């Protein structure tokens, strides 16, 4: 699986 | 009083600012809409002038999707932005805070992502609006290039990688994932 998780 | 001669500054603090920028770093400048989100610009030089005085920032245009002649597309990421023909000179106040432009590849390496963090796989044109690349990569069955922000997932045979809603499958389901076979397989 690819992803890039935002998180602030 | 009189004034002061014009000097190019190996770096610039603001007190309204808090932190301290050099060429070649990456900003937000409030734009004349407040409510308009921030430009994302390079510095590229800073230079005071005596006569304000007040410091003169020259700076290099990222655009974001919604500022690119194309507009904003599906494929495009959230925190993505074009380094772009359009130079301009701007205050040294207009400037809210730093923040970074990684290439694609690191962003993507990314752990977490904050409201700093942003990438950049796209050189842009302001006149003309070509891309450079003119192309990328893409993936599944939408063959489109890829958007950090989505989920895909692996497969054999293809060993491609897919939006589940662009295959009926669940966003939950390749969590409980065994592996991963698809139809031209
Ligand atoms: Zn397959
Ligand atoms: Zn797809």
């Amino acid at each position: 699986t690819k992803q890039t998780a935002r998180k602030s | 009083k009189a004034k002061a001669p014009r000097r190019t500054l190996d770096s610039y603090t603001v007190k309204p600012i808090n932190k301290t920028v050099k060429p070649g770093d990456c900003v937000l400048m409030r734009p004349s809409d407040p409510s308009k989100p921030s430009y994302v610009a390079k510095i590229e030089r800073i230079e005071s002038d005596g006569r304000g005085p007040n410091v003169r920032v020259r700076v290099r245009w990222y655009y974001r999707p919604e500022e690119s002649i194309g507009g904003r597309r599906q494929f495009h990421g959230s925190k993505e932005v074009f380094l772009s023909d359009h130079y301009d000179t701007q205050s040294a106040d207009t400037i809210e805070g730093k923040c970074m432009v990684h290439s694609f590849k690191n962003y993507t390496k990314l752990d977490a992502v904050g409201n700093d963090d942003f990438f950049c796989r796209f050189e842009y044109n302001s006149s003309t609006g070509a891309f450079n690349p003119d192309r990328v990569a893409v993936y599944c069955k939408c063959e489109m290039p890829y958007n950090p922000d989505d989920l895909m997932v692996q497969c054999e045979g293809c060993s491609d990688w897919f939006h589940p809603a662009c295959i009926e499958m669940s966003a939950e389901e390749a969590k409980r994932l065994d592996h991963f076979f698809c139809e031209n397989c």
